[PDB]
């Protein structure tokens, strides 16, 4: 398509240049992300990542573990979801979403050194700072539970979490997140492919996050 | 604050074309899409299409490709709809909206304006005093044969607002609008205050203030 | 084109209960999805976004659920100001494709109208029509009959009713009775009889060409 062209980066999401060929609309589909599947060996895992079944050709860290379809017991039961997400990172320990389905309980069960994976993921979410800061624990264990990893926000000199108001003329939130591995040991070795793997949700229709983000990142 | 204004609008001939405007202000307009939504008298919400004051590219309504074309003057911060070959379908109130980043929903709208497709012709109308009796008055006007619609009513420019009742207007057996607009008051304030209706009919330029008096 | 069904059409509840109002969609769209109220004559207001994102504002009793193609707007304790027609719209891809829309009627105690009958205008005479207005004002139900008189007036009237209030769920009718300057001075008593519910008999107001 010729037309594609003009409409790869306008940050408007075009179906018909959502495809690896048509760079996934210049990002404009996958949250900002060129290329999620920037490493993967087998092409057509993209066209595979959107089913049920385990695919194994397309099962490695490269290829985005076929989204955890081969290594699952899948998704955290929705009836005990808003309990997980209330009971998250609350100092007690709840075994019932102690599982990385649904977050590790946020390590209140792991008490076990921190094992950071390395950098910072960055989130720009479509949501004021106050009103994302009264959700934080919904927030981190929902997202905990889609990465299959320990997520916390970054702190400050002070102590305090890193969530800061996006576009200062205007408005959105610029939310830095840490990755925790020590309950992992598949899992991300860096934040930059956890930002390929919500990138890829993004692009094949199959990212399930209640938070309107605009785009998803990895700095060091 | 973010305010978008809509100018353009009324009595078009059939076959005929017209030209719709929105002044953005208040925001960055080369950060977000602009869209145009259209409300058909009695029926629901539509999406007509889209414009990037970013990239100037656009996104339509298959409905709409074709016969309408949309518009930018980033200068002027302003936003365009023409339309051609107007049918009586396309009698509605165009509504002028921004989009929110990545997702395209509508926090911010414009107030509306009434585009009618009729053969028909423009006329003013006649303001006329339903005067009170003779604890509680009821006064008012009526406002009768006008083409097209609307007219706004408001009593004491507009600080009258309490028991006001602007009826919707009905179409007469001439082909004109005519509605009605009543206040109820307390019959003590009959002697020595004052109503009045201001009546503005955009279309035909007419602006009428009536003061309702005891005959 | 993805299709966006609401359910029901039209619906009327008391204030105080809970309304329930869906969207389903023809294909999977999954937190792409938008919740609009829209009163009579005003632009639409921004209730949910992203199918669960209560926009600024908006009071607590406003809900959004639903992920794929079956939606679900809640609203917890129905208020009188909550009469409006509700939209759902489809986000991300264009086409941006709105909801049928689901109209929230209120059930409300019976209310009498109040009656009250306007002679034609000294300046409208001049013209040479001669237009009589019969008010009722603050009712409940819609439903009620105008008649027009001693002789009962067919085919030279129109109605008009006012949209729910947003405070205490009332309508409001105006009869218009159209004549000639001729007709009219041919005549001298004008009367509008009214028939609702909550008049015990029938309430007629009237008056004396002239006087
Ligand atoms: C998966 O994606 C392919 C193209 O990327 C599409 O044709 C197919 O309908 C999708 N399958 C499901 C189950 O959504
Ligand atoms: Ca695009
Ligand atoms: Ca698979
Ligand atoms: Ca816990």
């Amino acid at each position: 398509r010729a037309a594609c062209q003009a409409k790869r980066g306008d940050q408007r999401c075009d179906r018909e240049c959502n495809s690896p060929g048509c760079g996934w609309d210049g990002g404009d589909c996958s949250l900002s992300v060129g290329d999620p599947w920037r490493q993967c060996e087998a092409l057509q895992c993209w066209r595979l990542f959107n089913n049920s079944r385990c695919d194994p050709a397309c099962s490695s860290p490269a290829c985005l573990y076929d989204n955890f379809d081969c290594h699952a017991e899948r998704t955290c039961n929705p009836v005990y979801e808003k309990y997980c997400a209330d009971h998250f990172a609350d100092g007690r320990c709840d075994q019932g979403c102690n599982t990385e389905e649904c977050g590790w309980d946020g390590l209140d069960c792991a008490s076990v050194p921190a094992l950071l994976a390395r950098g910072v993921l960055v989130l720009t979410v479509l949501l004021p700072p106050e009103e994302l800061l009264r959700s934080s624990a919904d927030f981190l264990q929902r997202l905990s539970a889609i990465l299959r990893t320990s997520l916390r926000f970054r702190l400050d000199a002070h102590g305090q979490a890193m969530v800061f108001p996006y576009h200062r003329p205007e408005v959105g939130s610029v939310v830095m997140l840490e990755i925790d591995n020590r309950l992992c040991l598949h899992c991300f070795p860096d934040a930059q492919s956890a930002a390929d793997y919500l990138g890829a949700l993004s692009a094949v229709e199959r990212l399930d996050f209640p938070y309107p983000l605009r785009d998803v990142r990895g700095e060091p | 604050e973010v305010q978008l204004v809509e100018s353009g609008g009324g009595l078009v001939q059939p076959g005929g074309s017209l030209r719709l405007s929105c002044a953005a202000s208040g925001y960055a307009f080369t950060d977000y899409w602009m869209t145009w939504v259209r409300q058909a008298p009695g029926k629901g919400l539509e999406w007509v299409a889209e414009i990037s004051p970013n990239s100037g590219g656009t996104n339509f309504n298959e409905k709409f490709k074709g016969r309408f074309t949309i518009s930018v003057d980033n200068a002027k911060n302003s936003l365009y709809l023409q339309m051609n070959s107007l049918r009586a379908e396309d009698t509605a109130v165009y509504y002028c909206a921004r989009g929110e980043i990545r997702y395209n929903w509508f926090a911010y709208w414009g107030q509306g304006t009434l585009v009618t497709v009729s053969s028909a012709s423009t006329k003013g109308p006649s303001v006329f005093p339903l005067a009170p009796s003779s604890g509680t008055a009821a006064l008012g006007c009526l406002v009768k044969d006008y083409f097209p619609e609307p007219v706004t009513v408001s009593w004491n420019s507009g600080a009258l607002t309490s028991g006001v009742h602007t009826f919707p207007a009905v179409l007469q057996s001439s082909g004109l609008y005519s509605l009605s607009s009543v206040v109820t008051v307390p019959s003590s304030s009959l002697g020595t205050q004052t109503y009045i209706c201001n009546v503005n009919h955009k279309p035909s330029n007419t602006k009428v203030d009536k003061k309702v008096e005891p005959k | 084109d993805i299709q966006m069904t609401q359910s029901p059409s039209s619906l009327s509840a008391s204030v105080g209960d809970r309304v329930t109002i869906t969207c389903k969609a023809s294909q999977n769209v999954g937190n792409n999805i938008a919740w609009y109220q829209q009163k009579p004559g005003k632009a639409p207001k921004l209730l949910i976004y992203y199918a669960s994102n209560r926009y600024t504002g908006v009071p607590s009793r406003f809900s959004g659920s639903g992920y794929g193609t079956d939606f679900t707007l809640t609203i917890s304790s129905l208020q009188p100001e909550d009469f409006a027609t509700y939209y759902c719209q489809r986000l991300y891809n264009s086409p941006f494709t709105f909801g049928g829309g689901t109209k929230v009627e209120i059930k409300r105690t019976v209310a009498a109208p109040s009656v009250f009958i306007f002679p034609p205008s000294d300046e409208q005479l001049k013209s040479g029509t001669a237009s009589v207005v019969c008010l009722l004002n603050n009712f409940y139900p819609r439903e009620a009959k105008v008649q027009w008189k001693n002789a009962l007036q067919s085919g030279n009237s129109q109605e008009s009713v006012t949209e729910q209030d947003s405070k205490d769920s009332t309508y409001s009718l105006s009869s218009t009775l159209t004549l000639s300057k001729a007709d009219y001075e041919k005549h001298k008593v004008y009367a509008c009889e009214v028939t609702h519910q909550g008049l015990s008999s029938p309430v007629t107001k009237s008056f004396n060409r002239g006087e």
